[PDB]
């Protein structure tokens, strides 16, 4: 009672089904490619039940060789990845086949990528600061240990970058167990991070799931689901604090976007998919953190054409708690990093948690920097020299805060030449409290560029 | 009796159900499988092979 | 514990019995995307709750003579061609009571919080007619959200319909919460006619974020008469759709009973986006931002149920606070021209002004409340007359800030005003003021007894002397709560206590304010 | 049943070449080519 393809469009397939064999949605379907130059076995998901016992599928691998009539066999469960202590320290993609090793885990524990969100009843709020060592980060969006955590940014603003050092930053020193996402990145920087991770000796508590954007849209959807899979046994059937970093998840809404109309959907505002926010909904609420048991889950956001406006960056912001924002304004000004110091936000920035010293610095500096960005229109036209005293000290400040805010970040070396810097955050905290108030009015403010705290800020004085 | 009899086997069902086949392959078809046999009523017959 | 574990089960042994009614029966004939069509099924009425084999439900919303394109709530991926629907002779009904406060319930009242069963006193059909022109009543009682800048420049009177719009992370979920945690005083009270309900709706949030606001609510004392009807990003697109009618509903029930309601809307933006997805996924013509035509409708038919009803219909009101998320400000969108229109004002929230520390970020003369001072006490309208003129002049004055030598005595004594009046109007999260301390607040601005202190100490010059009035000159805040007006003896009292305080205030300058 | 024996015997009658229906500014219709 197997099927038979009917229709082939792009990454799209058709299978018509009897009447009693029709399957599930999401169920794995198999087809076989027989031409030799691309001969493969061919992974289709069901997506659509489309009546007549047809199903609509969207497919795996690459579709070119698919012929029509070709039998298509059903699996009648859905994707399912392996799942384990054994995947740590090896590279799977989107359908559970690793790479490194092939045929590696066939003989683990098999889950459907496809699973309910955890129940409402289970979830609590998490307010616990994670110390990234990141003198903006530390102390305009402080990052929440068990959160959700996103950097969002343009194209090329250093996203991938920024995500590396925090790996570097939080994962090696991290006692559970990590795992790497890569959605539709580039290769290049996943190859980067699996030798840096194996050189740092990470790779062993880490598991790298890659669906890099060569592949169709099929995988660019379902390997955010893959890694999540192993990152949610990893929550529930060991209870091991997980971190789990994703980059990117735009690409998953863009490949849902790529197969929309193929599978028959109207387009929404922008050319997205009507079903946009439900299916990024599902996907961000598996992320979660449940009572007990920890996800820290740090996303990277792709915001198409630098529009903070655009469907999908702005329907992923409510799934977040920190969400650093890269910008290219910053970034064209030489700050590393590039965090919009005014766009970026957390959750776990109040008094209450952060403590009134660090809660009065950071509002400081984000008051500082909001009149900066009001007087530049002016400054740009009318000149410096014609703002108010006051005004004009505080102009002095706020260039200095942003070239503080910048830092030579560990994954950066390959930028800049120098290596790395880790900023405590009581360090933090006093530098920009001494900014923010005028100790250090009177050094020059390339002394506080790409430099990573006090005494660096003291030699670099010297130095010029 | 037909009706139940086409519900089983459904390959039997698609190949009486492709029409781009000569009409008169797939009356010999359901002639030889369902309608050639004595137990057949001959309206019940002739409105099969319609 | 008891033997009720048996017994109650039981009960349902004794008690159940499946009898053989008639049903018409339809097939799905396709599902994909959260929409089933179900072929069959004659006489399904529009917005009927079928039911499919798995427990799933869904809601006729699309009829052909062909077939019922049903959008499916929840657990959609158990649909499959072929699967028997059978119609629920009811169309979308949720349960209504008393017993809905401090839960958690889903856009179809059932509870999520993980607690008992709801005993729902009744059930209300979600598009019931919202109270007509002669049934209503003019607005007159004031909302105090707790915010001096909304119950001062913008007040909400309950029986209106404020939008709170702005863009994100700019305060907009704290000004709610904020007016939820305001009302335990009356709630406290015991007096229907004071006591205000509150249903959270909130539509597209994650479950943490609506976890965040509970946790708030109860923290603050506000669970016990606080509903929380949570639409998760989870969920599917039907219950975003659905959530703002069944939080109506529920507060519709006790407005009719002679209650006081207060619903938040969080947000109505993903209501749209939701209703959005299921249109154009039965493939509904689309219009300005694929929004289907009705979407106006959609907002509308919701928001005119918070109404003020007459007194023959127990003088019960629904106050509407929709929130609403303006993409980089801007607040000529579609969804948010739809709203401003519906709604009866509009505190916009600014990410500028929340950088700038006027937090919470009502952009003051851009905001605007249509009912005004009948929305307002006496003592409040009195006070905070000259408030708004005196913030407009400090706007226009703000170039000069750098010349106060040049100015006129009048002008740089206006400026001087409207500054210690922003400062005024600022306040921390989650600590809405009582109406008295708001009243005793704006007295100080308004009329000049801060025009000695520090700009940079004014909030704190506020907090300690409501702190001292409460606790040692509390007959101000009764004579304000209990008459509702500012009397010149208690206005002689306020003045000289004021004034008592100054010499003991201590400026972070270290300058003396008398 | 013996419906399977019928069913394979009518099998028995039941190059590659198709033919363009459709043709204009560089797009082409190809009705046959089963195995394309
Ligand atoms: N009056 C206030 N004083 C200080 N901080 C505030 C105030 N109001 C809000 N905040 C803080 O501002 C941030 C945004 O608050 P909130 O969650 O209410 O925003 P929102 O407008 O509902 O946005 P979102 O779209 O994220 O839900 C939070 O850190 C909140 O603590
Ligand atoms: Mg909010």
């Amino acid at each position: 009672t197997a099927g038979r393809v009917v229709r082939i469009t792009g990454p799209v397939v058709d299978v018509e089904f009897p009447r009693g064999s029709v399957p599930e949605l999401f169920n794995a379907l198999h087809a076989e490619i027989t031409f030799g130059a691309l001969a493969k076995t061919l992974t289709l998901e069901v997506a659509q039940h489309l009546g007549d016992s047809l199903v609509r599928c969207i497919s795996m691998q690459p579709t070119d060789g698919l012929v029509r009539g070709v039998e298509v066999t059903d699996t009648g469960a859905s994707i399912s990845v392996p799942v384990g202590d054994g995947v740590k320290g090896h590279v799977f993609n989107a359908l559970g086949d690793c790479l490194d090793d092939p045929g590696y885990g066939k003989d683990f524990e098999h889950w459907s990528i496809h699973r309910k969100p955890p129940a409402f009843s289970d979830l609590e709020p998490r307010t616990e600061m994670l110390e990234t060592g990141l003198k903006v980060v530390d102390l305009l969006t402080p990052y929440v240990r068990g959160g959700k955590i996103a950097l969002f940014g343009g194209a090329g603003v250093g996203k991938t970058v920024l995500i590396q050092e925090m790996i570097n930053r939080i994962a090696r020193n991290f006692g559970g167990t990590s795992v790497f996402a890569g959605v539709g990145e580039r290769t290049r920087e996943g190859n980067d991070l699996w030798v840096e991770l194996a050189d740092a000796n990470v790779l062993k508590d880490t598991a790298l799931v890659f669906g890099q954007m060569d592949e169709p849209p099929g995988t660019r959807m379902r390997v955010a689901l893959s890694a999540l899979t192993m990152a949610e046994f990893f929550r529930d059937e060991q209870g091991q604090d997980v971190l789990l970093f994703i980059d990117n998840i735009f690409r998953f809404t863009q490949a849902g976007s790529e197969v929309s109309t193929l599978l028959g959907r109207m387009p929404s505002a922008v050319g997205y998919q009507p079903t946009l926010a439900d299916e990024m909904g599902e996907l961000q609420e598996r992320i979660t953190s449940t009572r007990g048991r920890s996800i820290t889950s740090m996303q990277a956001v792709y915001v198409p054409a630098d529009d903070y406006t655009d469907p999908a960056p702005a329907t992923t912001f409510a799934h977040l708690d920190a969400t650093t924002e890269l910008s290219r304004a910053v970034f064209s000004k030489g700050i590393f990093p590039a965090v919009d110091p005014l766009a970026s936000s957390s959750t776990i920035l109040d008094p209450a948690i952060v403590g009134d010293e660090h809660y009065r610095v950071a509002q400081e500096v984000i008051r500082i920097l909001q009149r900066y960005k009001d007087l530049q229109d002016i400054i740009a036209i009318l000149g410096i020299d014609e703002l108010s005293e006051e005004d004009k000290q505080l102009v002095n400040r706020a260039r200095r805060i942003e070239r503080f805010l910048s830092q030579n970040m560990m994954a950066a070396e390959q930028f800049t030449g120098q290596p790395g810097s880790t900023v405590p955050l009581k360090e933090t905290i006093e530098a920009f409290d001494k900014l923010t108030k005028g100790e250090f009015d009177h050094l020059p403010e390339q002394a506080f560029f790409l430099i990573g705290g006090l005494d660096d800020l003291a030699k670099k004085a010297e130095s010029l | 009796r037909f009706g139940r009899v086409l519900d089983a086997e459904p390959r039997l069902s698609a190949l009486l159900s492709d029409y781009t086949t000569p009409a008169e392959g797939r009356v010999a078809l359901l002639d030889k499988a369902l309608t050639g046999r004595p137990g057949v009523n001959q309206t019940a017959a002739a409105l099969l092979s319609q | 514990s008891a033997a009720d574990i048996e017994g109650a089960i039981e009960d349902y042994v004794s008690s159940f019995s499946a009898d053989t009614e008639r049903e018409e029966i339809g097939t799905v004939i396709d599902a994909g995307d959260g929409i089933a069509h179900v072929e069959g099924l004659p006489s399904v009425m529009t917005q009927e709750l079928l039911e499919f084999p798995g427990g799933v439900l869904g809601v006729a919303l699309n009829l052909d003579e062909h077939s019922v394109g049903a959008v499916i709530l929840g657990e959609f991926e158990k649909i499959e061609e072929g699967q028997q629907v059978k119609r629920t002779g009811e169309v979308l009904s949720v349960p209504v009571g008393d017993a809905f406060l401090g839960r958690v319930v889903n856009p179809l009242g059932q509870p999520i919080d993980g607690q008992g069963d709801i005993a729902a006193e009744t059930r209300r059909a979600l598009e019931l007619q919202a109270p007509s022109v002669v049934q209503r009543q003019s607005v007159s009682e004031p909302l105090q959200t707790g915010i001096k800048a909304i119950d001062a420049m913008t007040p909400i009177g309950r029986g209106q319909r404020q939008l709170i719009i702005g863009d994100r992370k700019t305060g907009k979920t704290a000004v709610c919460v904020d007016t939820i945690l305001n009302q335990r005083e009356a709630w406290l009270t015991g007096d229907p006619k004071q006591q205000v309900r509150c249903v959270y709706v909130a539509i597209g949030q994650k479950g943490t974020t609506i976890a965040s606001v509970k946790r708030a609510l109860e923290e603050g004392g506000a669970m016990e008469y606080t509903t929380i009807v949570a639409a998760p990003a989870s969920d599917a697109a039907g219950f975003k759709w659905l959530a703002p009618y069944t939080g109506s509903a529920i507060g519709q029930h006790w407005m009719y009973n002679g209650k006081h309601v207060l619903i938040v809307f969080d947000d109505l933006s993903k209501q749209a986006d939701a209703y959005r997805a299921i249109s154009l996924l039965l493939r509904r013509p689309p219009g300005r931002e694929a929004f289907p035509g009705d979407v106006f409708y959609l907002h509308s038919r919701l928001l005119e149920r918070c109404a003020k009803l007459s007194d023959e219909l127990g003088g019960g009101s629904m106050t509407g606070l929709p929130i609403i998320e303006t993409k980089a400000n801007d607040i000529s969108a579609f969804i948010p021209t739809n709203v401003i229109s519906i709604t009866d004002g509009q505190c916009f929230l600014e990410s500028d002004l929340f950088n700038q520390g006027v937090r919470p970020a009502i952009n003051v003369g851009v905001s605007v409340s249509r009912v005004g001072g009948a929305a307002q006490i006496k003592a409040m309208k009195e006070v905070a007359g000259s408030l708004r003129l005196d913030l407009s002049q400090y706007r226009e004055l703000e170039a000069f800030a750098a010349f106060a030598s040049d100015l006129d005595a009048a002008s740089k004594a206006q400026l001087d005003r409207g500054a210690r009046l922003v400062e005024l109007l600022k306040q921390p999260q989650y600590s809405p003021l009582a109406v008295e301390e708001q009243v005793v607040a704006i007295f100080l601005g308004t009329q000049g007894h801060l025009d000695s202190v520090p700009v940079e100490d004014v909030q704190r010059f506020e907090s300690e002397l409501l702190e001292h009035v409460k606790a040692s000159h509390s007959d101000i805040f009764d004579g304000i709560r209990e008459t509702k007006k500012l009397s010149e003896e208690a206005e002689e009292k306020l003045v000289s206590v004021i004034n008592e305080f100054k010499k003991g205030f201590q400026a972070s300058d270290g300058s003396s304010v008398v």
